[PDB]
C-alpha cells in the first residue's frame, strides 16, 4: 500500500527543507512567470 | 409468447452483491445498510455498537429533528456517554466472515 | 449460446493482486499499452504542433 | 467631463440625470447605513468575555431580519422604477440624429431633411491644441441643439460598440443589424464627452463621444454648412 | 386520454409484445407507406442568390472549401448558383 | 489545536533564507522582463 | 507507486490534493496576470503598447481565477476533501470519474495557455461577445481554443457534480437526514445543482459561436438572421449562476470557521441557513438580464429583472445576520482562520451592497461597463471568494498535512492582504462613478489619481502572496505535528486524525435512529 | 401638403427601443406604394410620409443596401 | 476488511487517457479548422473510442464478475444517470432557446418572415412523420424487451431489443437520406443554422443510444443480466426514452410549427 503520516500523503517531498524550498520555487515561480513570458512572446512576435 | 433463459441473482449474484443478499435473507445486516434502532440508552440498557475492532465513531443525533450531531469514538470497555445528552453506548467487537 | 459467466467471475476474482483493467490477461496489458501510447505521443504531437503555430510564417 | 479627483457622478446636464443624482444619494445612504451597522456588530460580538454557548432559537428574530431588509429593498425599488419608467414616457423628439459605431470611430447622421454625415476620429495626442483633453477630444463634434428633446439611434457596422454621455445619464450598445432609442435633452449649452463602452478590439479605449449644444439657431446653421 | 384500447389490469411483456406489432410497427408501415409514395423528386426553385443564404464567412475545411458537408448537386447550389 | 514542537525547527536565519528565496523567485523573472519592455516593443 | 498513487487515483483525498495544487498554481499564474493589468494602468499612457496584448491579459486573468483558481479550489480541493469525511462515506460515488474531472483541468488550462500564444490571442473579455469573438473580427486559431478550454473546463465540473450530488444524496450513514448533514455540504450540493443546469446552456452557446466561426453557421450573425443579443442571453443565463456557483462553498467555509472558532457547537438558525442558500440557488437563476441593462431592453423587461435581482439580498442577509448570531456569546478565538471570515463577512457585505446598486437599471445604465461594476465585483468575488479560500485553507491546513502553520506570520499575511485588496479596489467605486469605463488600456488625464493608488495597492497584494508561499514552506520545513483538536464531537472531518488514513470510514459510523 | 415634418413621430406600434422594424416598415411601406402609384397611373407624392419617416430613422447604409439588393432582385422583402 | 456497501475502484489509468482524449480531439479539431491537418484529431477520436471502451469494459467486469454493485452501488449509478440525463436536456435547451429567438422575430435579413424568403422546409408529414413513428415505435419495442428480461424471457428479450436497435438505425438511415436530399444547408442563414445543429446533435444522440442498446444486446447474448440486476439496460432505456422525447419537441418545433 502507499506511505501515509505527515509528509506522505503529498505527491511532493519534504525530507529535506532545501530541496523542497527549490521544488516550491520552480513550482509557484513557473506559474507567475508565465504571463510575463507570454506578453514578451506576443511583443517579439510583432 | 413466453420461456426462460435468465438467469437470477440467486443463481449469479457474486463477490459482495451475493453476501449482503444473503446476509439479508438471514436477517443480518453486516455491511451496515440499516440504520440500528435504538435502546433506553441507559446504563443497564445500553446501546450496542457492533465493530470488527476495539474502537467505533459513533455519531447521536440526541434528539429527534436535531440537526447538530455529537460524534465520538467508542471504545471497547465499560460504556461510554454521548458528550451532549448522557445517552449510553457500548462496544460489542469482532468477527463479520467467519 | 451457453451461459459462461461463471468462468468469468472465477478469472476476475483470482488472488493474483491484479488491478480490474489488467486482470483479463495479457491482451489488457497490449491494449493499455497502445493506449496510453496514443495518448502520450499524440501529447507530444500536440504540443509540437503548439510550438509550431506560436510563432508567424508571415 | 470627469475632473481630477472627483469621487462622486459628473454634474447633472439633462433633468433625468439630475434624478439620477438623487436616487443615487438615497441609494448610498443606505449602503452605508447597513454596512458600517454590520461593522458595528461584528465589533460588537467580539468584545465581551461574556458567553452564551448553548443552543439560541432562530424563529422570531429571522422574521425581524426578514422583513426589515425586505422594507428596505421597497424603499429602493419604489423611486428606482419611478425613474425607469418616467425616462421611458412618450417625448416627440424634434429632431433625429443616427450614430454608427466603427472599429474606432464613430460616424453620425443627421437625415431628417438633408442627407448630412460625417466621422468623429480621436484627436492623437500628438496633435492635441493647448488645453485640450487626452483621450477626449475629436475632430468632429456631434453638433446638437441644446434645451430641444432628440431621439438617438444607435447602431454598429461592424462588432459591439456603446455610445455613452455620462453627464446626460446616457449608455446605449451599438448592435449591427440593430437600431437603439434613446432620447438626449441637454439644460444647458457646452461640450460633453463620453468614451464607446463595449469591448470593440485594440482601439477600445480610443474612440470618444463629443456633444456640442447650441443654440437652434447656430445648430442649423452648422446643418447648412456642413452638407 | 386514455386511448381506445382496454387491458391495464395487468401491464406485462405479453401485453407490450401486443402493442408493439398490433400498433407500433402498423403505424411505422403506414407511414412507411405515405412517405414512398408522396416522395417523387420535387422540381428544383431557380436560383436567386439572396444574401442571408449560401452563407460564407470562412470556407469550409473540406473539399474546395466552397461545397456543404452533405452537397446533393442536384438541390444545393453554391453562392453562384446550381452546379453544371 | 495543540501540536508538538518541531521536528527540523527552522531557525531566524533559516527563515530569512526562505524568505529571500521566495521572494527572489516571483520578483526576478517578472523584473527582468519588465526591465527589457522597450527591448520587445520595437525589435 | 507514485503514478498508480497520483495519475491513476481514485481516492478523494488524493485527488482533493491534486486540486489544491492546481488552483494554487493558477492562482500565481492569475496574480501576475493582474499585476500586469494593474501595471498599464499605473500611470497615464500605454506600457505594453500593444491595446491587444493587454485586451488578452484582462480575459486571460478572468478564466484563469475562475475556472483554474476558485472553482478547483473551493470544489475539487475542498469538496473532494471535506465532503466524504463530514458525512462518513468511505470515498465519493464514482471514485474514477472523479479522478477525470481533475485530469481534464491541466488540458483545459492548456488549451487557454495555447490560445494566447497562438496569433494575438483571444482579446475578447471573458464574455467572449460575438462579432469580436468572430471569425472576422478575432480571425485564427486563439477564440477557437478559448472555446474548447471552457468545453474541458465545462465536462469537468458537470460530471463533479453529478459525483457530489450522487454522493451527497446517496452516501450519508443510513439514520443521517439531508436535515442532519453540515452547511459545507449543503453548499457544495446547491452549487453542484447550479453547475448541472448552468454549464450545459454555456456549452450550447459557446458551441454555437464555435459553428459560426467554423462551419458557416450564422446563429449570432444579423446577415443570416441571427442576433449578437441571443448570445448574451446564452451566456449570461450561465454567467449569473456561475457568479453564485463562486460563492456559495465559500459560505458554506464561512459558516463552520465562524462556528468553529466561536467555539460554537453549531452554526445560528441551521434551517434559516439551508433555505437561504436554496433561495440563492433558485433566484441566481432567474436574474441573468442584469447584465443586460444597456443592450436596448423593453421596459418591463427592466423592471421584472430590477425587482428579482433586489430579492436576492433577503436570504443573504439571513445568512449574515446568522453569521454574527453564531459569533454572538461566543468564547472567541482570535484565529488566523477567524480573521479572514471576519473579513470576508464585512467585504463580502460592502461588495453585494453595490450589486443592490448595480441591480437598479436607471443607475446601471451609468455605471454599466465602468469600473464601478469592477469595485463591486472584486469586493464579491475576488475579496469574497479568495478570503473565504484563505479561511478554509489555514483552517483546514493541518488536517490535510498533519502539520502547523506559525499563527504570528498567519496573521501578518491576513494584515497585509486586507490593506492591499482595499487600496486597489476601493478607488475603483470612485473612477466607476466618475465614469471610467472597464476594459481600458488608458484613461483620461482626470483619472490618474485613483489608477495610482489602485495599481500600488495591487503590489502590496503581490507582498501577501510571496508571503503565503514562504509560509506554507515553513510549516512543510519546520514539521511541527498535530496532537490535539477542540470541538471534534461537532467536526467529523477532524475525528480520524491529522492527515486522515488513505481509506477511512472502512467500517462505517454508528448513528441511530431511535 | 399637410407636412410640415420635423421628425419621424411616435409610433405606437414601435414602443420600444429596438426601432429595427419601424424603419423596415417603413422602408417597405415607400416602396410599396410607389410601386403601386407608378404601376396603376398615379403620383408617387403620396407616398411621401413614408419616404420621410424611413430617411429619418434608417441608416444610410441599410436603405443602401436594401437599394442595391432589390435592384439586384435580392430583397427578401416582399414589395 | 470493509464493512460498508461501497465501492472502492482499482486504481485506473483510463480518466488520465481519456483526459488526454479530450485535449487531443479539441487539439485536433483546431488543427483540422485552421492549419489543415486531420492527424491529431484521428488520434484523438482513437484514443477516446479505446477509453471508453475499457472503462466500460471494467465497469462490466467489476458488476457482472466481481460482483462490486451491491444495491447502495447501484441506486448510485441510477442517481449519475438521471444527473446525466438532466444536463443533456439543458445542452438540447440552449438550441431550443436558439430557434426561438431567430423564428418569433425574423430580423429584414430573412425578409421579415418565417422560414426565411428563399427557404422550402421539408414536409412534416413527410419522412418527418415516419422518422416520429420509428421513434415512437421504438419506445414500444423497448419496454416490451424490459419486461421480458423482468419476467426472464431471454429469447423475447433478445428480439424485443433487436427490434428497437432495427428502429434506431433506421432513423438514422431516414435522417441521413434527408440530410442528403434536404434543398437548405447548414451555411443557409438561421435557419440551417438552428436545423442542422439541433437535429444534428439529436442525431449524434441517436448513434450513441443506439450503440449503448447494441452494448445491452451483446451483454444479454453473454447471459451478464439477471432478471432483476441490469442497471446497464436500465440506463440504455432511459436514455433512450429521453432521445425520442427530444424528438418530438423537434418535431414539433422545428419541422412542425417552423414550417
Ligand atoms: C508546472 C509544474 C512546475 C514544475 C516544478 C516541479 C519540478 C519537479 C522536479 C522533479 C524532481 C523529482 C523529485 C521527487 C519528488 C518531489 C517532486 C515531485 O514529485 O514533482 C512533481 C509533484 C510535486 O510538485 C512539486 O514539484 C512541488 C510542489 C510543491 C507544492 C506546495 C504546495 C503548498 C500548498 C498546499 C497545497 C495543498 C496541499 C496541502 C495539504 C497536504 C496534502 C494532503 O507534482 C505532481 O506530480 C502532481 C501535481 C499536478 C498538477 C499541479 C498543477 C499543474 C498545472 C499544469 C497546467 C499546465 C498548463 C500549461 C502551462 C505550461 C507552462 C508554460
Ligand atoms: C484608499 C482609498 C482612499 C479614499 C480617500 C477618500 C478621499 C476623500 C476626499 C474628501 C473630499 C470630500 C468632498 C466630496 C463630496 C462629494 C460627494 C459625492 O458626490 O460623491 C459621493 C461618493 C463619494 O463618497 C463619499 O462621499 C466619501 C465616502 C468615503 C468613504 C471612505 C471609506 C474609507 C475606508 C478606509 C479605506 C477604504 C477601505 C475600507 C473598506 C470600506 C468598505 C467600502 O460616494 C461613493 O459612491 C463612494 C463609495 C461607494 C461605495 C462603498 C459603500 C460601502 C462603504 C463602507 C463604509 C465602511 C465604513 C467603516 C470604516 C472602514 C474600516 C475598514
Ligand atoms: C461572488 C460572486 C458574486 C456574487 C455573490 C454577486 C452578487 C450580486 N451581484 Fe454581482 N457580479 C459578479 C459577481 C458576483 N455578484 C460579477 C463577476 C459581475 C460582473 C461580470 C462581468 O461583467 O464580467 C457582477 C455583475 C453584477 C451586475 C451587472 C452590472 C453591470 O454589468 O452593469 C449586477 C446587476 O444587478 C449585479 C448584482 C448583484 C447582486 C444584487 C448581488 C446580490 O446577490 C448581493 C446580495 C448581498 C447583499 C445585499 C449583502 C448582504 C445582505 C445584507 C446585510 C442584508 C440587508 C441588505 C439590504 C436590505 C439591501 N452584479
Ligand atoms: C475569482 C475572480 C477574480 C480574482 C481573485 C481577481 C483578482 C484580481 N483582479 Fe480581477 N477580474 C476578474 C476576476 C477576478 N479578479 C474578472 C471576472 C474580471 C473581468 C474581465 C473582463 O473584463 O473580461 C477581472 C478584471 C479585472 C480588472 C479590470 C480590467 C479592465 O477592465 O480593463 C482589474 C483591474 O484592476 C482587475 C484586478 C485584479 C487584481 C489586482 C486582483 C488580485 O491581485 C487581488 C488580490 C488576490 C489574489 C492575489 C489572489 C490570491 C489567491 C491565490 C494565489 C490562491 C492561493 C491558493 C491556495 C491557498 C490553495 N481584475
Ligand atoms: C424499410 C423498413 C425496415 C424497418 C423495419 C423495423 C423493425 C422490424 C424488424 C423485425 C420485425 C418482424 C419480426 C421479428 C423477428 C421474429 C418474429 C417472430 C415471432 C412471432 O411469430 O410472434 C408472433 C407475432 O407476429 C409477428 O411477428 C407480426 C409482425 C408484423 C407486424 C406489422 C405488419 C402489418 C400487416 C398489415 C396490417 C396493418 C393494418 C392496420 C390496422 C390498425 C392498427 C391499430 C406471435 O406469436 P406466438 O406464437 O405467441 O410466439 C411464440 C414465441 N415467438
Ligand atoms: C446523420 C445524422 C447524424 C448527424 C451527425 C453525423 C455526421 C456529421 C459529423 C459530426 C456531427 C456531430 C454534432 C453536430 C455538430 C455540427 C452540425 C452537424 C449536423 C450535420 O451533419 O449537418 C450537416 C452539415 O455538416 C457539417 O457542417 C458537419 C461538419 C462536420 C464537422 C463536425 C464539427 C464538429 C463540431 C463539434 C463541436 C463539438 C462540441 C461538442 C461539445 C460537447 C459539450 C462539451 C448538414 O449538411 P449540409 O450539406 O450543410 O446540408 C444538407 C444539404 N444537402
Ligand atoms: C437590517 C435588520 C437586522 C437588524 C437587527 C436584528 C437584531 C435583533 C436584536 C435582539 C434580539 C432579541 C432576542 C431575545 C432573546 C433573549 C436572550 C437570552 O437571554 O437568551 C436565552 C433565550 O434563548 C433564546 O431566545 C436564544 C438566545 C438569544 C436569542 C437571539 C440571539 C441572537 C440575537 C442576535 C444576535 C446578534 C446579531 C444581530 C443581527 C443584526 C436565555 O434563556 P432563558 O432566560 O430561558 O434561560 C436562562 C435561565 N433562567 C431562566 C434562570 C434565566
Ligand atoms: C470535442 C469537444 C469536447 C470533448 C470533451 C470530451 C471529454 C471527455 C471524453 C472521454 C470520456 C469518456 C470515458 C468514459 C467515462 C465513463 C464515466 C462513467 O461511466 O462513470 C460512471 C459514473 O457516472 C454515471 O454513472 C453516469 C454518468 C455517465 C457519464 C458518461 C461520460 C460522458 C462524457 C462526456 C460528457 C459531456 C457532458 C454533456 C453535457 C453537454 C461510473 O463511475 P466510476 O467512478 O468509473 O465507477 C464506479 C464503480 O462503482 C463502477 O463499477
Ligand atoms: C418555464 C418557467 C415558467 C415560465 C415563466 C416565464 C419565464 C420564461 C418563459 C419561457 C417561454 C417564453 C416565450 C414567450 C415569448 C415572448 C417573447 C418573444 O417574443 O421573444 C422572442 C424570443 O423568445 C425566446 O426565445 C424565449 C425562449 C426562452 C427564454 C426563457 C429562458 C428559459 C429557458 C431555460 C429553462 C430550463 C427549464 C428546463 C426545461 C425542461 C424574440 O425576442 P423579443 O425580445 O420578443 O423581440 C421583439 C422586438 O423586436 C421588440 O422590441
Ligand atoms: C460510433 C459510436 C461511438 C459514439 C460515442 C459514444 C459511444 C457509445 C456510448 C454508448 C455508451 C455505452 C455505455 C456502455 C456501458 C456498459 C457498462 C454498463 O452498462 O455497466 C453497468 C452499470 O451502468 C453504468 O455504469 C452506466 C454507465 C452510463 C454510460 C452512458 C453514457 C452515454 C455516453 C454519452 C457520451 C457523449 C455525450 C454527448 C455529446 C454532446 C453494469 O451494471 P449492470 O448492467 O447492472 O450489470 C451487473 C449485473 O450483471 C449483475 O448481475
Ligand atoms: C509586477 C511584478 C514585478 C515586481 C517588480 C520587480 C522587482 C524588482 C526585480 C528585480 O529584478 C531585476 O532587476 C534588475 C535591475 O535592478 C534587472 O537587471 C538588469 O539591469 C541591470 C543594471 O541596471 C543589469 O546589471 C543586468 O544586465 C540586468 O538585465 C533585471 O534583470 C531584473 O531581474
Ligand atoms: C419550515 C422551514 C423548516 C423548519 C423545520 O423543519 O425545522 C423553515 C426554515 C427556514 C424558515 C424561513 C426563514 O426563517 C426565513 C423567513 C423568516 C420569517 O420569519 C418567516 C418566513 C421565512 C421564509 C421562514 C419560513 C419557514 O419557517 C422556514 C422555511
Ligand atoms: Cu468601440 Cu469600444
Ligand atoms: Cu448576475
Ligand atoms: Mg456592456
Ligand atoms: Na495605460
Ligand atoms: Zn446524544
Amino acid at each position: 500500500h502507499y506511505e501515509e503520516g505527515p509528509g506522505k500523503n503529498i505527491p511532493f517531498s519534504v525530507e529535506n527543507k532545501w530541496r523542497l524550498l527549490a521544488m516550491m520555487t520552480l513550482f509557484f515561480g513557473s506559474g507567475f512567470a508565465a504571463p510575463f513570458f507570454i506578453v514578451r512572446h506576443q511583443l517579439l512576435k510583432k | 409468447a413466453s420461456g426462460g433463459g435468465v438467469p437470477t441473482d440467486e443463481e449469479q449474484a457474486t463477490g459482495l452483491e451475493r453476501e449482503v443478499m444473503l446476509a439479508a435473507r438471514k436477517g443480518q445486516d453486516p455491511y451496515n445498510i440499516l440504520a440500528p434502532k435504538a435502546t433506553s440508552g441507559t446504563k443497564e440498557d445500553p446501546n450496542l455498537v457492533p465493530s470488527i475492532t476495539n474502537k467505533r465513531i459513533v455519531g447521536c443525533i440526541c434528539e429527534e429533528d436535531n440537526s447538530t450531531v455529537i460524534w465520538f469514538w467508542l471504545h471497547k470497555g465499560e460504556a461510554q456517554r454521548c458528550p451532549s445528552c448522557g445517552t449510553h453506548y457500548k462496544l460489542v467487537p469482532h468477527q463479520l466472515a467467519h | 449460446f451457453e451461459n459462461r459467466v461463471a468462468e468469468k467471475q472465477k478469472l476476475f476474482q483470482e488472488d493474483n493482486g491484479l488491478p480490474v483493467h489488467l486482470k483479463g490477461g495479457a491482451t489488457d496489458n497490449i491494449l493499455y499499452r497502445v493506449t496510453m501510447t496514443l495518448c502520450l505521443g499524440g501529447t507530444l504531437y500536440s504540443l509540437y504542433c503548439l510550438g509550431w503555430a506560436s510563432f508567424p510564417h508571415k | 467631463m470627469a475632473y481630477p479627483m472627483q469621487l462622486g457622478f459628473q454634474d447633472a446636464t439633462s433633468p433625468i440625470m439630475e434624478e439620477l443624482l438623487h436616487f443615487h444619494d438615497h441609494t448610498l445612504m443606505i449602503v452605508f447605513l447597513i454596512s458600517s451597522l454590520v461593522l458595528y456588530i461584528i465589533s460588537l460580538m467580539l468584545t465581551t468575555k461574556l458567553t452564551h454557548t448553548s443552543t439560541m432559537d432562530a424563529q422570531e428574530v429571522e422574521t425581524i431580519w426578514t422583513i426589515l431588509p425586505a422594507i428596505i429593498l421597497i424603499l429602493i425599488a419604489l423611486p428606482s422604477l419611478r425613474i425607469l419608467y418616467m425616462m421611458d414616457e412618450i417625448n416627440n423628439p424634434s429632431l433625429t440624429v443616427k450614430t454608427m459605431g466603427h472599429q474606432w470611430y464613430w460616424s453620425y447622421e443627421y437625415t431628417d431633411y438633408e442627407d448630412l454625415s460625417f466621422d468623429s476620429y480621436m484627436i492623437p495626442t500628438s496633435e492635441l491644441k493647448p488645453g485640450e483633453l487626452r483621450l477626449l477630444e475629436v475632430d468632429n463634434r456631434v453638433v446638437l441643439p441644446m434645451e430641444m428633446t432628440i431621439r438617438m439611434l444607435v447602431s454598429s457596422e461592424d462588432v459591439l460598440h456603446s455610445w455613452a454621455v455620462p453627464s446626460l445619464g446616457l449608455k446605449t450598445d451599438a448592435i449591427p443589424g440593430r437600431l437603439n432609442q434613446t432620447t438626449l435633452m441637454s439644460s444647458r449649452p457646452g461640450l460633453y464627452y463620453g468614451q464607446c463602452s463595449e469591448i470593440c478590439g485594440s482601439n477600445h479605449s480610443f474612440m470618444p463621444i463629443v456633444l456640442e449644444l447650441v443654440p437652434l439657431k447656430y445648430f442649423e446653421k452648422w446643418s447648412a454648412s456642413m452638407l | 386520454a386514455s386511448a381506445a384500447k382496454g387491458d391495464h389490469g395487468g401491464t406485462g411483456a405479453r401485453t407490450w409484445r401486443f402493442l408493439t406489432f398490433g400498433l407500433a410497427l402498423p403505424s411505422v408501415a403506414l407511414c412507411t407507406l405515405n412517405s414512398w409514395l408522396h416522395s417523387g423528386h420535387r422540381e428544383r426553385p431557380a436560383f436567386i442568390p439572396y444574401h442571408h443564404l449560401r452563407i460564407r464567412t470562412k470556407p469550409f475545411s473540406w473539399g474546395d472549401g466552397n461545397h456543404t458537408f452533405f452537397h446533393n448537386p442536384r438541390v444545393n447550389p453554391l453562392p453562384t448558383g446550381y452546379e453544371k | 489545536i495543540t501540536a508538538k514542537p518541531a521536528k527540523t525547527p527552522t531557525s531566524p536565519k533559516e527563515q530569512a533564507i526562505g524568505l529571500s528565496v521566495t521572494f527572489l523567485s516571483f520578483l526576478l523573472p517578472a523584473g527582468w522582463v519588465l526591465y527589457h519592455l522597450d527591448n520587445y516593443k520595437k525589435s | 507507486m507514485f503514478i498508480n498513487r497520483w495519475l491513476f487515483s481514485t481516492n478523494h483525498k488524493d485527488i482533493g490534493t491534486l486540486y489544491l495544487l492546481f488552483g494554487a498554481w493558477a492562482g500565481m499564474v492569475g496574480t501576475a496576470l493582474s499585476l500586469l493589468i494593474r501595471a498599464e494602468l499605473g500611470q497615464p499612457g500605454t506600457l505594453l503598447g500593444d491595446d491587444q496584448i493587454y485586451n488578452v491579459v484582462v480575459t486571460a486573468h478572468a478564466f484563469v481565477m475562475i475556472f483554474f483558481m476558485v472553482m478547483p479550489i473551493m470544489i475539487g480541493g475542498f469538496g473532494n476533501w471535506l465532503v466524504p469525511l463530514m458525512i462518513g462515506a468511505p470515498d465519493m460515488a464514482f471514485p474514477r470519474m472523479n479522478n477525470m474531472s481533475f485530469w481534464l483541468l491541466p488540458p483545459s488550462f492548456l488549451l487557454l495557455l495555447a490560445s494566447s500564444m497562438v496569433e494575438a490571442g483571444a482579446g475578447t473579455g471573458w464574455t467572449v461577445y460575438p462579432p469580436l469573438a468572430g471569425n472576422l473580427a478575432h480571425a485564427g486559431a486563439s477564440v477557437d481554443l478559448t472555446i474548447f478550454s471552457l468545453h474541458l473546463a465545462g465536462v469537468s465540473s458537470i460530471l463533479g457534480a453529478i459525483n457530489f450530488i450522487t454522493t451527497i444524496i446517496n452516501m450519508k450513514p443510513p439514520a443521517m437526514s439531508q436535515y442532519q448533514t453540515p452547511l459545507f455540504v449543503w453548499s457544495v450540493m446547491i452549487t453542484a445543482v447550479l453547475l448541472l443546469l448552468s454549464l450545459p446552456v454555456l456549452a450550447a452557446g459557446i458551441t454555437m459561436l464555435l459553428t459560426d466561426r467554423n462551419l458557416n453557421t450564422t446563429f449570432f450573425d444579423p446577415a443570416g438572421g441571427g442576433d449578437p443579443i441571443l448570445y448574451q442571453h446564452l451566456f449570461w443565463f450561465f454567467g449569473h449562476p456561475e457568479v453564485y456557483i463562486l460563492i456559495l462553498p465559500g459560505f458554506g467555509m464561512i459558516s463552520h470557521i465562524v462556528t468553529y472558532y466561536s467555539g460554537k457547537k453549531e452554526p445560528f438558525g441551521y434551517m434559516g441557513m439551508v433555505w437561504a442558500m436554496m433561495s440563492i440557488g433558485f433566484l441566481g437563476f432567474i436574474v441573468w438580464a442584469h447584465h443586460m441593462f444597456t443592450v436596448g431592453m423593453d421596459v418591463d423587461t427592466r423592471a421584472y429583472f430590477t425587482s428579482a435581482t433586489m430579492i436576492i439580498a433577503i436570504p443573504t442577509g439571513v445568512k449574515v445576520f446568522s453569521w454574527l448570531a453564531t459569533l454572538h456569546g461566543g468564547n472567541i478565538k482570535w484565529s488566523p482562520a477567524m480573521m479572514w471570515a471576519l473579513g470576508f463577512i464585512f467585504l463580502f457585505t460592502v461588495g453585494g451592497l453595490t450589486g443592490i446598486v448595480l441591480a437598479n437599471s436607471s443607475l446601471d445604465i451609468v455605471l454599466h461597463d465602468t469600473y464601478y461594476v469592477v469595485a463591486h465585483f472584486h469586493y464579491v468575488l475576488s475579496m469574497g471568494a479568495v478570503f473565504a479560500i484563505m479561511g478554509g485553507f489555514v483552517h483546514w491546513f493541518p488536517l490535510f498535512s498533519g502539520y502547523t502553520l506559525n499563527d504570528t506570520w498567519a496573521k501578518i499575511h491576513f494584515a497585509i492582504m486586507f490593506v492591499g485588496v482595499n487600496m486597489t479596489f476601493f478607488p475603483q467605486h470612485f473612477l466607476g462613478l466618475s465614469g471610467m469605463p472597464r476594459r481600458y488600456s488608458d484613461y483620461p488625464d482626470a483619472y490618474t489619481m485613483w489608477n495610482t493608488i489602485s495599481s500600488m495597492g495591487s503590489f502590496i497584494s503581490l507582498t501577501a502572496v510571496m508571503l503565503m508561499v514562504f509560509i506554507i514552506w515553513e510549516a512543510f520545513a519546520s514539521k511541527r505535528e498535530v496532537l490535539t483538536v477542540d470541538l471534534t464531537t461537532t467536526n467529523l472531518e477532524w475525528l480520524n486524525g491529522c492527515p486522515p488514513p488513505y481509506h477511512t470510514f472502512e467500517e462505517p459510523t454508528y448513528v441511530n435512529l431511535k | 401638403k399637410i407636412k410640415n415634418y420635423q421628425t419621424a413621430p411616435f409610433d405606437s406600434r414601435f414602443p420600444n427601443q429596438n426601432q429595427t422594424r419601424n424603419c423596415w416598415q417603413n422602408y417597405l411601406d415607400f416602396h410599396r406604394c410607389e410601386k403601386a402609384m407608378t404601376a396603376k397611373g398615379g403620383d408617387v407624392s403620396v407616398c411621401e410620409w413614408y419616404r420621410r419617416v424611413y430617411k429619418s430613422l434608417c441608416p444610410i447604409s441599410w436603405v443602401s443596401t436594401w437599394d442595391d439588393r432589390r435592384a439586384e432582385g435580392t430583397f427578401p422583402g416582399k414589395i | 476488511h470493509q464493512t460498508h456497501a461501497y465501492h472502492m475502484v482499482n486504481p485506473s489509468p483510463w480518466p488520465l487517457t481519456g483526459a488526454l482524449s479530450a485535449l487531443l480531439m479539441t487539439s485536433g479539431l483546431t488543427m483540422w479548422f485552421h492549419f489543415n491537418s486531420m492527424t491529431l484529431l484521428m488520434i484523438g477520436l482513437t484514443t477516446n473510442m479505446l477509453t471508453m471502451y475499457q472503462w466500460w469494459r471494467d465497469v462490466i467486469r467489476e458488476s457482472t464478475f466481481q460482483g462490486h454493485h451491491t444495491p447502495a452501488v447501484q441506486k448510485g449509478l441510477r442517481y449519475g444517470m438521471i444527473l446525466f440525463i438532466i444536463s443533456e436536456v439543458l445542452f438540447f435547451t440552449g438550441f431550443f432557446w436558439a430557434f426561438y429567438h431567430s423564428s418569433l422575430a425574423p430580423t429584414p435579413e430573412l425578409g421579415g418572415c418565417w422560414p426565411p424568403t428563399g427557404i422550402h422546409p421539408l414536409n412534416p408529414l413527410e419522412v418527418p412523420l415516419l422518422n416520429t413513428s420509428v421513434l415512437l415505435a421504438s419506445g414500444v419495442s423497448i419496454t416490451w424487451a424490459h419486461h421480458s428480461l423482468m419476467e426472464g424471457d431471454r429469447k423475447h428479450m433478445l428480439q424485443a431489443l433487436f427490434i428497437t436497435i432495427t428502429l434506431g438505425v433506421y432513423f438514422t438511415l431516414l435522417q441521413a437520406s434527408e440530410y442528403y436530399e434536404a434543398p437548405f444547408t447548414i451555411s443557409d442563414g438561421v435557419y440551417g443554422s438552428t436545423f442542422f445543429v439541433a437535429t444534428g446533435f439529436h442525431g449524434l444522440h441517436v448513434i450513441i443510444g443506439s450503440t449503448f442498446l447494441i452494448v445491452c444486446f451483446f451483454r444479454q447474448l453473454k447471459f451478464h443480466f439477471t432478471s432483476n440486476h441490469h442497471f446497464g439496460f436500465e440506463a440504455a432505456a432511459w436514455y433512450w426514452h429521453f432521445v425520442d422525447v427530444v424528438w418530438l419537441f423537434l418535431y414539433v418545433s422545428i419541422y412542425w410549427w417552423g414550417s
